This record gives structure tokens, sequence and C-alpha cells, in this order.
RNA sequence: CUGGUAGUUAUGGCGAGAAGGUCACACCCGUUCCCAUCCCGAACACGGUAGUUAAGCUUCUCUGCGCCAAUGGUAGUUGGGGGCUUCCCCCUGCGAGAGUAGGUCGCUGCCGGG
RNA sequence: UGGGGCGGUCGCCUCCUAAAGAGUAACGGAGGCGCCCAAAGGUUCCCUCAGAAUGGAUGGAAAUCAUUCGCAGAGUGUAAAGGCACAAGGGAGCUUGACUGCGAGACUGACAAGUCGAGCAGGGACGAAAGUCGGGCUUAGUGAUCCGGUGGUUCCGCAUGGAAGGGCCAUCGCUCAACGGAUAAAAGCUACCCCGGGGAUAACAGGCUUAUCUCCCCCAAGAGUCCACAUCGACGGGGAGGUUUGGCACCUCGAUGUCGGCUCGUCGCAUCCUGGGGCUGUAGUCGGUCCCAAGGGUUGGGCUGUUCGCCCAUUAAAGCGGCACG
RNA sequence: UCCUAAGGUAGCGAAAUUCCUUGUCGGGUAAGUUCCGACCCGCACGAAAGGCGCAACGAUCUGGGCACUGUCUCAACGAGAGACUCGGUGAAAUUAUAGUACCUGUGAAGAUGCAGGUUACCCGCGACAGGACGGAAAGACCCCGUGGAGCUUUACUGCAACC
RNA sequence: AUAGGCCCAGGCGACUGUUUAGCAAAAACACAGGUCUCUGCAAAACCGUAAGGUGACGUAUAGGGGCUGACGCCUGCCCGGU
RNA sequence: GGGUAGCGGAGAAAUUCCAAUCGAACUUGGAGAUAGCUGGUUCUCUCCGAAAUAGCUUUAGGGCUAGCCUCGAGGUAAAGAGUCAUGGAGGUAGAGCACUGUUUGGACUAGGGGACCGAAUUCAGAUAAACUCCGAAUGCCAUGUACUUAUACUCGGGAGUCAGACUGCGAGUGAUAAGAUCCGUAGUCGAAAGGGAAACAGCCCAGACCACCAGUUAAGGUCCCCAAAUAUAUGUUAAGUGGAAAAGGAUGUGGGGUUGCUUAGACAACCAGGAUGUUGGCUUAGAAGCAGCCACCAUUGAAAGAGUGCGUAAUAGCUCACUGGUCGAGUGACCCCGCGCCGAAAAUGUACCGGGGCUAAACAUAUUACCGAAACUGUGGAUGAACCU
């Protein structure tokens, strides 16, 4: 496990003390040993050095007595600065946009998430590239008037090959997008709902979906990833739940994600986070024994917003009411629940709750299929729920709760 | 993955590959091999999905032994430098495999099972193969 | 770059007379570090440890016990 | 038979067991003298022989360890000729390492006592 | 010097490459040196290590004892290699051979230089004697000439006697380290530049290679409302092309004009549209993917020198590349 | 609280100065990497190398409008001087000898001349520029030479001048 | 036949003028104004080996040199180093 | 009309002007400056004939000494070359774990732990340019009186060379790329013509003294261009494979070796049966062989599953496993080997046999004739050296 160091500023932040430990965490899922940490109360970042020069005396002196090989810094760094901080310290240097492209590259195992990685992660060296320019410029080659060489200079060119990969990437990207509208078909063509679990990252997502498919699932054998690990799901997957009372739907997960994340993922993720866009209801999955969760709410629903996820109808879920003492799980007060994804009662509770949202339209009906030709009975026995029937000699009264599209599916069948 | 924890000199000549094994052409441990039928290098990556690949078929059944270790190292150069100032950073480990060895074991499966996983584990590697039994 | 680069001149060791060649007095029959060849009939150490002859003879490179050799001078 | 002293790549060594002797050789007794201990008559040096084969020493038996060691086969390879050239094949000459059949509880020379 | 510059190096010792004599290159792979010792040298006499187990223990994983096992698992001033237990390793006594004049004969070697040496003479140290001793177990620890300083001298001394001054022997003064040392004495800019040469050597284009790049596949964990293969396919593996970023330096320096546009085009198919067909998560409309097909088509503007890209408005469609980036 | 001789004041600020950069917001346009107005987050503004403004002036640089138009969509026609035919006079750069095709390949790795094929009766006149790595200029760019010259300095050694 | 196209906004330079005969007419040079410094007359400064001259047939409201460049508002801190 | 002259003058300053010339004018002299650099260097024949390497160098495209060439003269205890016999030094290829590193599985465990990690021991199995208990083939140094064969050495006069190239083998750098770069070893080119690779310095054969309208062969070839076999015998290929390219895929084709049933009737077909407790029991609105779970006997029989597939909604229905008969010659299961198939895409024009064209005029094994060079021979000439008369 390689040993690295920890560093940041204030700026004007409002949780300092806590966007700080996510950057221990960020490290220890990259695997490494942060050894110290570093922090300085400034107003604005410095604009040669981010830390001012001062600082720049004692990294070196605390990296050298603790035997560190990298430096982490809190926030992304230009590239002027980058280039001032190495000769400063002779040491690697990364930046808080670096760390999360070193967390999702070791953690895409499907080029739909690994196509997306590359792009975002060459849209990074772009602006490097003059850095990388700036330092190889000394060997330009000099001299003056050739008449028998190139076109423009080093700095155009080496700027062109690299916007030349980009949009390569772009044109394959964009075929992505075609590839996951032909899987959605059968859902749109049909018009089953679909509910999309949201939320932040390690908030009891996983759990939840793990849990309504165990119970009330045909292929129960279809289980999720669900760990203590920071970042363990990096893809959506779709799970058909069919309730008791013969009413199904879809139920989604999603990527956590956590603050301060790059501009240039946020494109990434409009991609994987398209289930959302078109849910009928989203599950806001919040860490209430946390006392950060608050803050957590507002980072989650700020990055909705870029991607697009919003009027859609939320419910907001606050897992891990076991842990809070005292805590009467479950819960329904305005749009909020409170239970424990652990529990089979909040799970049972979830679901008699979510019924009110979808399906709220299915009223009340009679019908008489007669004995000789049914092969209808069976239709209600499946797409409804019936609640007495009485088989007659005439043939067999029926009363459920059909759809509003199966009355006028059976508008022949019904009897007053 | 295969790496060896101390090594007495960081960069090492590339060798040959000439003549049969020098021993370990026989199953010993376990009741199936796999042996090759020509020579080639073996990196770690390889040889960790290889493992991988023949230990889920199974699903954690029986044992399985490695026959080979990446002892070399090898080097590379970057994109865009010239030849000469010294040797390249070491970069992997490989195992040099001349033909004849028996570089996979299975035992505690039966006949159909340990077949069809030495033929998912053959695919992964870059040397013609065959099974043998003991 | 580079750290290495740099070595020692060679010191032409090794045999400078054959075995049952015909050898004048006082001159050379093995240069070497240590003692890989031991002394034997008419026959001297140097200060460096070489083997030179000390009377005219025929050179014979004989065998001491199992693990050691050393060479003589037989006059004629 | 035994004491002394040399040669020979342990086939001679290590280990195990038995027998023997005051003819020789040792153990043994002593520290006045010559001589000695980073202290000590343990060793070395000197003066003696009440007791002993317990060990040293000699002889006898073995294959447990070690050591020496073929024949056949094989790898490799000089020369000549071929291929589908990470390397491979054919003809002639040379020819291992490992493994094994097997061998070993030594063989010789000189001087003094019995 | 895989163009030059920046970086690194320049002398000597040890090992691998080095292909079982010796020798053998690369800006190939690893290390050391520019000293130290008055005993860490000579001689005579004596003896033998690391480590492990058991008990006392102040005192533990580890101090100092006692027994047993123990071929070197230690040590050898120092880097490595070769060697050394009949010591070249460890103690004690006496001493200064860490001497003077030499040296048959050899090794190495273009020269200059470097290395070994029996034995003779003078006078000694240790030892009863035989005998050993011209530094250190062996190989690094060092620089010529010229010019000056210090000591000795039966040498010369410009008419003669002296002297001044030289000669000979011994010895001192170098990071002359760019270490066979140009001089006692030495840094930069040139786009204002000039001459003699070179494709022996770089920038454009051609050539070889194909790491990289584009495209095509093999196995199949998985995703896809169940469901590996409608549509994608991770970890790994195999090729084709010569459009990308690179490597090499084969033609051209007695000149092969170098980016975008304009005019004119012409080829390839890995097909953007149109034509024919298979599968579909193909009810219909709208689509996806693959197969056969190169016959014709494949816009007008705002910003930027821009190729490219973003945007506005259309279209059946607004293809990707080669031709000295035509 | 440390160090220094002391720690950038006013004013201005994506600038003839900002790499990231087409910074962010507003205006203008159907669409504005250029333009104007703001923010300050000044890689690397800043006070006589002056800082910030400023009426008049400018064959100065930059952005937008009215009018006007062959600059363009997209090219017609007409006049004159050449060019074209006839009479007079009459050069030059260049040049190894030439009865001087195309394709694929080979070769000092880009062939009219070499190999295999495919085409081609002999001689001219008016036109166009793909090739003859076409003509002109012993490449300036690059490197080399123990070549040169001009310039600089706390490179070495000197000289004038002054004390 | 001959005889101004006009308007809005910004950068630079205050203005008229000068400049690379033969690629660059400009934002470059000059300028009026500001400031620092040297010079008491055989003045300082400059040419010349000297004689002899310019400065000047002048005399600190005069003469030589450095920087800035109309005009308006201003021109901050440091004398350790040279 | 005059003034300022080059170690200088003038400059509202641009290295600007000073007779079409200015980062320092023109002219004559020193002067035939110097040039380790490029170019040039004129008649013939005869004999011999290299090098592109080492050390040092203000040295790298220069030089010096040595190495390699040539001419002359010397002296023999003949010293040069090849093979044979004999003796040696040396640790590479290979192999091995006896030391040192790297390393896999098992047993036990010091030590800490109120079971778990884990030092050392052992068992079995690997690995090494800078590991070695072992250790070749070649090469090298000598001895000989063995047998052949012609050089060696010393002294002196004269040089040139110090940019090498590719191919086979052994290594390094590189990516186990390059017509790359740098060494060792052998060859060819350089300095080599002739024949074959279509064309072609370096690949295969082979070394031109001159003439001939003579002969035999080498590499390579014999249907036509184009000299010589539409040769002989036995087999394989159907792909124009031959005449380009992998992982991977396959009822292509030929030859062998194994193994079930069968004229007391084998496989493929056709005719007939293919049933009863019973809808096996749970589960479900149901579940009747075929949503799911557990079980899976018996009855008649020659056979017949508490059911292989399709189907309903549950049924209904179609069909299979199995048995009897009908016709009457073989029919499935595995392994090895040879040759083929797909995978297979580029830019002016067929364009991955030189062309035509080939089903042999392709491939494998064996045999025999011929063609084929400036090679060797035959005939006639010219000439160098050594040694004899
Ligand atoms: N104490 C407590 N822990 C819970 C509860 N629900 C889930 N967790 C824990 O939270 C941990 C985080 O796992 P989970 O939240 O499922 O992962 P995730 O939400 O998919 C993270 P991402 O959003 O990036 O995919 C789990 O280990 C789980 O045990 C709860 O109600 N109480
Ligand atoms: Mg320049
Ligand atoms: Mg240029
Ligand atoms: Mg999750
Ligand atoms: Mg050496
Ligand atoms: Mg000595
Ligand atoms: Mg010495
Ligand atoms: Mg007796
Ligand atoms: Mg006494
Ligand atoms: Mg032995
Ligand atoms: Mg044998
Ligand atoms: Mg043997
Ligand atoms: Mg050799
Ligand atoms: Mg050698
Ligand atoms: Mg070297
Ligand atoms: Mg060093
Ligand atoms: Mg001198
Ligand atoms: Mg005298
Ligand atoms: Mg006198
Ligand atoms: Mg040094
Ligand atoms: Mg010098
Ligand atoms: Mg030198
Ligand atoms: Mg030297
Ligand atoms: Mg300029
Ligand atoms: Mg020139
Ligand atoms: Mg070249
Ligand atoms: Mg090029
Ligand atoms: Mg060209
Ligand atoms: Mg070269
Ligand atoms: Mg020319
Ligand atoms: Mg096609
Ligand atoms: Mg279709
Ligand atoms: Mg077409
Ligand atoms: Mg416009
Ligand atoms: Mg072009
Ligand atoms: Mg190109
Ligand atoms: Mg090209
Ligand atoms: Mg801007
Ligand atoms: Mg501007
Ligand atoms: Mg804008
Ligand atoms: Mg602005
Ligand atoms: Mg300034
Ligand atoms: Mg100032
Ligand atoms: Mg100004
Ligand atoms: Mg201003
Ligand atoms: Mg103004
Ligand atoms: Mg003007
Ligand atoms: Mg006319
Ligand atoms: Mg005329
Ligand atoms: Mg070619
Ligand atoms: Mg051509
Ligand atoms: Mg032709
Ligand atoms: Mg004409
Ligand atoms: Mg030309
Ligand atoms: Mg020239
Ligand atoms: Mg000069
Ligand atoms: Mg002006
Ligand atoms: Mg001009
Ligand atoms: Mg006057
Ligand atoms: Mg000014
Ligand atoms: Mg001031
Ligand atoms: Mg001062
Ligand atoms: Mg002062
Ligand atoms: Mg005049
Ligand atoms: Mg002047
Ligand atoms: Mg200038
Ligand atoms: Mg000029
Ligand atoms: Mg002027
Ligand atoms: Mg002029
Ligand atoms: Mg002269
Ligand atoms: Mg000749
Ligand atoms: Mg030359
Ligand atoms: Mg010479
Ligand atoms: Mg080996
Ligand atoms: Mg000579
Ligand atoms: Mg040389
Ligand atoms: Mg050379
Ligand atoms: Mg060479
Ligand atoms: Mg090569
Ligand atoms: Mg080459
Ligand atoms: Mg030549
Ligand atoms: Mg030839
Ligand atoms: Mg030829
Ligand atoms: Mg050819
Ligand atoms: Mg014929
Ligand atoms: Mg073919
Ligand atoms: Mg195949
Ligand atoms: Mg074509
Ligand atoms: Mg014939
Ligand atoms: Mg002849
Ligand atoms: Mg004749």
């Amino acid at each position: 496990e390689k040993k690295v160091l920890i560093v940041g500023i204030s700026q004007k932040q409002k949780d300092f003390d806590y966007s700080m430990e996510e950057l221990a965490n960020l490290a220890a899922a990259n695997n490494m040993e942060v050894v110290g940490e570093i922090r300085q109360n400034i107003d604005r970042e410095n604009r040669a050095t981010y830390v001012g020069k001062g600082k720049v005396d004692e990294i070196k002196g605390l990296a050298e007595m603790q035997d560190a090989r990298l430096i982490i810094f809190n926030d992304e760094l230009s590239p002027s600065q980058i280039r001032n901080l190495e000769e400063a310290l002779e040491l690697d240097v990364m930046d808080r946009t670096g760390l999360i492209l070193a967390i999702f590259a070791n953690r895409a195992k499907t080029k739909e998430a690994q196509l997306q990685v590359q792009i975002a992660k060459l849209q990074y060296e772009l602006p490097r590239i003059f850095g990388q320019g700036e330092d190889m410029d000394q060997q330009s080659g000099k001299g003056g008037l050739s008449n028998r060489g190139s076109g423009e200079k080093k700095i155009e060119t080496d700027r062109r090959t690299i916007k030349h990969q980009i949009r390569h990437l772009q044109k394959e990207l964009d075929m992505l997008v075609d590839d996951r509208e032909v899987r959605r078909r059968k859902r749109k063509k049909n018009e089953i709902p679909v509910v999309s679990l949201v939320g932040y990252t390690n908030a009891g997502k996983s759990t939840t979906m793990n849990g309504l498919v165990r119970a009330y699932s045909e292929t129960a054998d279809k289980q999720v990833f669900e760990k203590d690990m920071l970042f363990a799901t990096l893809e959506t997957s779709v799970r058909e739940i069919v309730l008791p009372d013969n009413k199904q739907f879809l139920l989604t997960d999603t990527v956590g994600f956590v603050s301060k994340l790059p501009h240039q993922l946020v494109k990434a993720f409009r991609s994987t986070l398209e289930e959302a866009r078109d849910a009928d209801l989203l599950i806001h999955v919040v860490d209430y024994s946390d006392p950060h969760y608050k803050t957590m709410m507002k980072t989650t629903e700020e990055t909705l917003k870029v991607v697009g996820v919003e009027d859609v109808p939320v419910i907001y879920a606050y897992n891990k009411a076991d842990l809070l003492e005292d805590e009467m799980y479950p819960k329904q007060t305005g749009n909020t629940i409170i239970f424990s994804a652990r529990e089979e009662e909040s799970l049972e509770f979830l679901t008699e709750v979510i019924r009110k949202e979808l399906f709220a339209s299915y009223e009340k009906a009679t019908f008489l299929i007669p004995f000789e030709a049914g092969q209808v009975v069976a239709y209600l026995n499946e797409h409804a729920d019936i609640l007495e029937t009485e088989y007659l000699e005439n043939g067999t009264q029926i009363v459920a709760e059909v759809s509003p599209a199966d009355l006028q599916k059976l508008a022949e069948y019904q009897v007053a | 993955m295969l790496v060896p924890k101390r090594v007495k000199y960081r960069r090492e000549f590339r060798g040959n590959m000439r003549g049969r094994a020098k021993g370990g052409t026989e199953v010993a441990f376990g009741e199936y091999g796999l042996q090759a039928v020509e020579a080639s290098w073996i990196t770690n990556r390889q040889i960790e999905a290889a493992r991988i690949a023949m230990t889920r078929y199974m699903k954690r059944g029986g044992k399985v032994w490695i026959k080979i270790f990446p002892h070399k190292s090898y080097t590379s150069k970057p994109i865009g430098v010239r030849m000469g100032k010294g040797k390249g950073a070491p970069e992997g480990w490989v195992s040099p495999v001349k033909r004849g060895k028996i570089m996979f074991e299975i035992a505690g499966v039966p006949e159909d099972v340990a077949r069809e996983a030495l033929r998912l584990a053959a695919h992964k590697l870059p040397v013609k193969t065959k099974i043998v039994k003991r | 770059s580079t750290s290495n680069g740099r070595d020692s001149e060679s010191k032409r060791l090794g045999a400078k007379r054959a075995d049952g060649q015909f050898v004048t007095g006082g001159s050379i029959l093995y240069r070497q570090r240590g003692t890989k060849i031991y002394p034997g009939t008419n026959v001297g150490r140097g200060g460096d440890d070489t083997l030179f002859a000390k009377t005219d003879g025929v050179v014979r490179f004989e065998r001491m016990g199992r693990d050691k050799k050393k060479v003589s001078v037989y006059p004629e």
C-alpha cells in the first residue's frame, strides 16, 4: 500500500472539516496509506502554489520525515500550479479530480463505464498539454527561415493531435446511446411503471433493492452487490417486482455519488442516470445516522439538477433507523419515511407506501364470464386482484379491481 | 497476482527458450494438468485470469496448483524517447515456459468439470496446450 | 541518465607455459590471484602469487589431493 | 604380536558392537629442582609407578551415513544438408549431468622390542 | 553524444556481458578508490571460528560462565572476485628486511610506462638449528617534461688562484581530476551576419518497423423485466491495414518550396443516402444489427489564418480515407 | 511570532501584459474563438523604463451601421493593345549523345531508357501546364572547421586618459 | 470634363514634423513641458601629440550630460548591496 | 560655390548614408596570406596486391606508432601449414540443488495468543548473466622420431588504410521490431566478370592470358515464349491449394488401430399397440406426465416413462421412449496419421506463378537420360617465376 499525504485549504468553504475527511476515505479506497494531513486557513488559493510559499516548506519537511511519495490536494490544480509545485517538491502531485478518476478506472468492469472514464480522463490532460508543451519547448529545434519544413509551431500541432482522439471517443460514446435505447424498447413499448432509487454513497440503496427482491420477485436468485466498500455499484440494474396482489413495476439501482465531483464526469453520469429521468417516482435514501446527513441531501439534489432529473415525484427515505436511540420505525410523515433496510416490516411497509403513488387508478368493477368459453378468468386472476367470484349456472360472475386499460379491454364482458 | 517480494538485481537479460523443459513434465499433485505444446512467455496477469476462470467454474470445489512462477522481469521505454541513455524502468513479471511443461493442476472433481475447467483456462493463455492425465 | 559505464583493464591471467614444454630458469608459468595452482618441485610462488621456474627443465602439471593442483619442473 | 615413522584421490572417513594387555604405549601419583598459566602443575616441564584396561591405542564384525562406480539410454554439440525461423528437422563423428547394477569398515615401505 | 543543446561522463581497481586459453564494443548491468597501520610489518613459539540447545541469572531476543553438537554456516583494515583451518584467521616474547649495490630469465606491451624474479656481495633481526625476512592473503590509494627549494659530492669552473654559476646522487612543490598534462596566465551574444564543406547529420516529403493507432475476430463472467450470444460484452488471447503518436537515419544540403483556402479531379470500400436480403426484445408506425452491393448523389451561413470544433437554418444524405497531408 | 534593508500604497486589471482560456455574467447577431460593459482568481500591472484620464489631430490598429455596387449567387456582351495569317529585320536563358509511350514490379528504398505485359502508321500547327526530383542561385535553416567578423561583461592580458 | 461618402465605439501616440535611397511610414524618432546632475571663466564638455579651436565674440534667467515626454490629478516603502 | 575621410565622418537614431558596394568604402602593396576543406592531376604493357583495426591525441571526415601490401639482402639445432598419436590449462552448452538469492503444496512448531498468526525442522516439487556437488563438443598451448605440404623469421627502401556493407551462427541495447545499433565468429561484395534467383553489389554455382561455327559437367531446369522428358512406377489434392497471413471452427478426403449389435434377422423406413389404480401426493382459483416441490410402486402384458417434445387456461389433442410384424446386408462408438477448407480488406490497371497456360505442366517416394558457365578438357599461340642441361 502506497504512502501518501493529504493537503487542503479552507478558502471560504463551509464543511472544511468534513470535505477533508472524505479525501481520507477516497484515499483509502485507492489503496493508499494516508500518513499525515495538512490544513491551512486562507481566504483564497495561491495563484502559483495553492498553499502559499510558506507551507510549501513544511510539506517538503513533513513528507521527508514521514516517507511520503505522492501528495494529494483537496481541490483541482491549475496547470501552472502543478508545474510550480513539482519543482518546489520534486515529488509526484495529484489533485482530487484525478483521485476519483483513479477510483473509477479500477472499478469499471464494462466498456459502458470504461469508455466514459477514458474520455473524461483525456479531457483532463488537454489543459496540461501546455506544461508538457512548455518543457518540451526547450529542444524547440530553433533556427529560423527554413524554407523546407513543416507548417505552424509545435504548440499548434500537439494540441491538434489530442483533440483528434477526443472527437473519436465522442463518436464511439454517441453510438453508446443508440445501443442502450434498444434494450429499453420492450419496457417503453409497454407502460410498466419504473421507480428509481437515488441517494448519497453508502446510504443503504443496494440493501433496499436486495430486500424488495428477496420478498416480491419471482426469480429471487437475482441479487445485487451490497458491501461496506465506497462506490460498490458503478452501474444501473433493473429488477421486476410483483406485489402479492398482482401489481408489477420495475426497480432500478444507481451509482452513488459524492461532492466535489469533476464537471467532466457529470457528462458521463448524464448517460448512466437516464433511468431516473424517465422514472415516474424517486426514492431518496439518506443515511439518517450520520449527523452530516443534512449536508448530504444538498449535494445530491444539486447533482440531479445538472443531469436533468426533475419534476419526478420524490419520496424521502431515511435508512439506518435502528442505530438511532429510541426510534419507533417505521413511520411516515409528509413524503418522508423512517426505516431500516434490514427488517422485513420496513420493507413490507415501504411496498404498501408505493402502491398509492403508482396504482391508485385501479377501480372496482364486475364482469360475467361464461363457463363454456373462459380463458379470461385466468387473465383476471393475473392482471387484477379478485375479491369474490360467484360461480353461477349461467357462468362466472366476478368482482375485481382492474386497471383503466382493462375496463375498456373487457368492456363487453362487464355487467350491471 | 504473483510477484516476488525481493530481487537481487532489478534488470535482467531476456534469455532464450530452446529445448524441452528441464523438469516438471509429469503431473504429480493433482490428477489433471495443462501441458504446453510450444514455448512462450507468460505474464502474471495471464496466470491470474486463467486461475480465476478455472476456479469459478468448479464453484470453489477441489484444489488447484500453480506450477509456474514469474521470477523474471522486463522493462520498457515510453513513447517519444530515443535509443540509448541506459535501460528502461521495469514493467512486469514473466515466466519463460518451454514446451512439455505442465503448468496447471486439478484435483477433487470428476472428469467432465475438470476437463471443462481446463478448457476454459486454456483460452486465456497465448500458448497451445493439451490436457493430460496421471 | 546512466550511473554505470566504467570498468578496469584486464590483467592477462592464465597459464604462460604448456605441459611438457622445455622451460628456462626464472620464467613465469602461471599468473593468478590467490592460489588456484600450488607450487610443486623446483618452482616458487611470487609476491603476487605468480609461479616461476627455478631451474631449467620440463613443465608438468601434476595433481595433489582431491581438489587442488600443482606444477613442477624436472631437469633434463 | 607390538611401538615408532612415511607414501597413496575417504574403496582409507563417520557411526555401531565385542575382545585385549602393565612386553610396549597410556591413564595414574607428586611439584624439591629446570620450566609455565592475561588465574589455575588443566596444558606445558620435571621426578616416580600402589591401581587400571574405563578411555586413549590395537584387533575383530557390518552397508546405517558417507565415499568410489559401470553398461544401456538421453540432453548437448564439431562438420554437411533442409524448413512453416520465440524456434524446429535429417546424416556422420564425439558424448555428458541425474538414476542404477556393483565395490568399501583399506593397501604398501623402513627401524626397534616379543 | 542514435542531429546539436540541456542532463550525464572523462584517471585507477573488482564482477557479469565475454561465446570453458588470452583479448573483445555500446549514454550496457552492479560496486569502490585519490587511503590506513610504529603494529594492522619481520621472526620464533602456541591455538581455532559463526551459531544452536540445557542451568544458574542480577540480566529480557541478545552481554559474562559450564557442557554438548558444530568443515567454516565466522574472520581476513577497506569494494568485489580468486584463495586461506599442515593458516593467509587469533594470542605472547624479541625487534625495524617498511635494508644498501644489483640481478640470469620471463609476463604485458605501438611508445612512454607497468609486473614477477632465482641468485651474488655488504651489514643485520628472529631462531638451538634448519631456515625466513628487499612492508601489509593477492589485485586500487596516483600524474611525465620544463622550472624552482633543501642535503651530500675524491666533477667542471671562459688567462692563472678563488668565486658566481652549473653537473651528478637523494628528496620536496599539481582536484595540471578535461587525470599522455596545448599557455605561467582566459567567459558570453549574433535575428545585422560572412566564408569552406556535408544528405558522413537535423526540420517537409519518400523508405523499413508496427510499440502506439484504426478496424476485424477467439473464450465467455456478466448486463439485457426471465434470458451469455435481439443488442452490448469485462479479465485475458489472435490478426489485418499503413490514415495517428513514435523508432531508424537509407535518396535529396552544386536547393526535392513548407500550412490553410481557390480551380480541377480521380481511385479504395472498412457504405452516409438510394437498391436486394437474413435475424429481431419483428403486432402496426418508427427502428437496431449483419450479408450482397462503389451506379449516381453526398448544403448555405456566424466565430476563428485556422484543419478541427461549437452554433443557426435546411436535406434522401450532409461517409471515411489514398494520390509529394493530390 | 520569524526573517529582512523594507515587505507593492493610490490607481488600474483576461490588458499591445492571462498559460489554463473560446474564464464567468450582460449587450449586439437567426447563429459572434473577434468587439463593447462588468467580476477580480494580477501564471508574470503598478507609479518620471512614470500610474490613471483626456477635447483636437492620424494614408495608425480594431468592432458595428446608412448609402452603393459584377466582390459574389453565376456568369452575357461589346471596344482597343498583344496573341493568330502575310512581307522586312531578327535574340536569349538551356544543352552528355538520343529513333525520347502506358501499367505493375525491381533498383542508392519515388524510372522515357531495367523486367513482364498492354498499347502505338510518318511529319506538323493553335492551346494547358502533370513529369523531365524542370531553369536561376557550390542552401540561408541544421551540423562541422582547434574559419572569420560585429557586439557585451565582476573572462585573461594589455593601452590611452585621469588621480 | 474637373470638384468631400457619412456615422457610432475602443487601443496607441498629445498635436504639425522625421525615419530603414531599393520589402517595414508605424504604437518607433523628434517635439514644447518636467526633473536630476556638472560648470566661477584659460568654465565644464568635445577635436587635436601639441600649437590652435568649438563652446562663445557667451557668463549661472548661461552652457554640457542622463531620464521622462502637451495638458489634468498624482508620483507610495527600502540607503543593507553597487 | 564650399567644409567634415575610413583606428574616420554625418545621423529628428533605421546598423542609416559616405559615387548602383557599408556590423565598417575604393585602389595598390605585404601576397603566390592561410585553408587538417571541395574540385582537378595528361602514354602503354608485364608481375604482385591491401585496409576500413588497436593505443594515444583540443581527438573524432586530421595525425603518429603497431597491424595488413610491395622490392632487395641474409642465416639455419628448418624453425611456417594440415592431419595423426600423446599430455595439459581453462568452467561455456547441458544438467543439479551440495552454497547464495527467488519460490509452491503438506505436516509439526519455538514465540506471542484464553482457538489464531507464526520463526526454525522435515516431506515432495520448481528456478537463476552477475548460483555451482558436476560438466561436454569445439577452440587453445606443447611434444613426436609419423605422413603430406610450402612457407616462416631478421635487417633495410616505398606505400596506402583507420566512413565499411549484407548474409549464416552466438550475445547485449530495442518491443526476443527495423535494410536499426554494437561486439565475437565464417563467407561474399568492396577490388569479381560468367551461369541461376523475371529484373537484382552482399543469396546459390563458380574465379575471365588470347583465338575456335569442338567436348564433359556445377547451381538451376526439360508444354510454348526458351536449349533440353507432354520421362518411368506407386499414391495424394479439387482447393488454381501449388502461387501469402494466426488464435479458433467444421458430417472435406485417403490410410491404419481399437470396440458394440447382426441371416435364432443389424440400422433406416412402413403397419399396429403405446394402457389401468392414477387427475401419484403437496402447492395454488388450477397444476389432470409436461408453473413449482417431494416421491416414482403395482395391475395385463411382447411392450409401455407417476412421462421426451408440441399444445390448452385446466382439459381436449398430436408425438416420443418401448414391443410385435413387414423388406432383407451390414450398421455405430473411439484414437492416430497425410493432404486440403473457412478465418482472408486499399487506394492509376489484371497486379501475392516472369507471361501464356496447366487438373498436372501440382505434391511425396524412388529411378534414368538430356540441357546448362568465361568452370574443366581438346587444338594453336603469348608470357611470369622456380629448378635443371
Ligand atoms: N446500521 C445500519 N446499516 C445499514 C442499514 N442499511 C444498510 N446498512 C449498511 O450500509 C452499508 C452500505 O451498503 P449499501 O448502502 O447497500 O451500498 P450502496 O448504497 O450501493 C453504496 P452506492 O450508492 O455507491 O452503490 C452496508 O454494509 C449495510 O450493511 C441500516 O438500516 N442500518
Ligand atoms: Mg533563431
Ligand atoms: Mg523554423
Ligand atoms: Mg449500490
Ligand atoms: Mg577486471
Ligand atoms: Mg607477501
Ligand atoms: Mg606488496
Ligand atoms: Mg606379556
Ligand atoms: Mg617449589
Ligand atoms: Mg572422495
Ligand atoms: Mg554412456
Ligand atoms: Mg555418468
Ligand atoms: Mg572463447
Ligand atoms: Mg577469456
Ligand atoms: Mg566498455
Ligand atoms: Mg563512482
Ligand atoms: Mg611548459
Ligand atoms: Mg679545480
Ligand atoms: Mg678562472
Ligand atoms: Mg570523480
Ligand atoms: Mg587545459
Ligand atoms: Mg587524455
Ligand atoms: Mg594509459
Ligand atoms: Mg528585431
Ligand atoms: Mg555558405
Ligand atoms: Mg543519410
Ligand atoms: Mg522523416
Ligand atoms: Mg523523394
Ligand atoms: Mg549506421
Ligand atoms: Mg542540380
Ligand atoms: Mg462490403
Ligand atoms: Mg434489415
Ligand atoms: Mg457509389
Ligand atoms: Mg456580420
Ligand atoms: Mg500537400
Ligand atoms: Mg505523411
Ligand atoms: Mg502519407
Ligand atoms: Mg474573453
Ligand atoms: Mg483587445
Ligand atoms: Mg458572451
Ligand atoms: Mg473588455
Ligand atoms: Mg513596467
Ligand atoms: Mg521607475
Ligand atoms: Mg508613456
Ligand atoms: Mg491608460
Ligand atoms: Mg482621447
Ligand atoms: Mg503626420
Ligand atoms: Mg492587334
Ligand atoms: Mg514576321
Ligand atoms: Mg524495393
Ligand atoms: Mg517505380
Ligand atoms: Mg519494356
Ligand atoms: Mg505545338
Ligand atoms: Mg531545381
Ligand atoms: Mg554547399
Ligand atoms: Mg571576434
Ligand atoms: Mg504621432
Ligand atoms: Mg523601403
Ligand atoms: Mg574662442
Ligand atoms: Mg519615452
Ligand atoms: Mg518613485
Ligand atoms: Mg549606499
Ligand atoms: Mg549607508
Ligand atoms: Mg568640395
Ligand atoms: Mg562621430
Ligand atoms: Mg537592430
Ligand atoms: Mg544597410
Ligand atoms: Mg537619415
Ligand atoms: Mg551606395
Ligand atoms: Mg609573407
Ligand atoms: Mg593475383
Ligand atoms: Mg576518410
Ligand atoms: Mg604505418
Ligand atoms: Mg543453462
Ligand atoms: Mg617493410
Ligand atoms: Mg582508430
Ligand atoms: Mg571506424
Ligand atoms: Mg564492424
Ligand atoms: Mg537485422
Ligand atoms: Mg546496418
Ligand atoms: Mg574503395
Ligand atoms: Mg558476380
Ligand atoms: Mg550475375
Ligand atoms: Mg525475386
Ligand atoms: Mg524447346
Ligand atoms: Mg495463391
Ligand atoms: Mg489450424
Ligand atoms: Mg482494383
Ligand atoms: Mg551432356
Ligand atoms: Mg580456365
Ligand atoms: Mg595449350
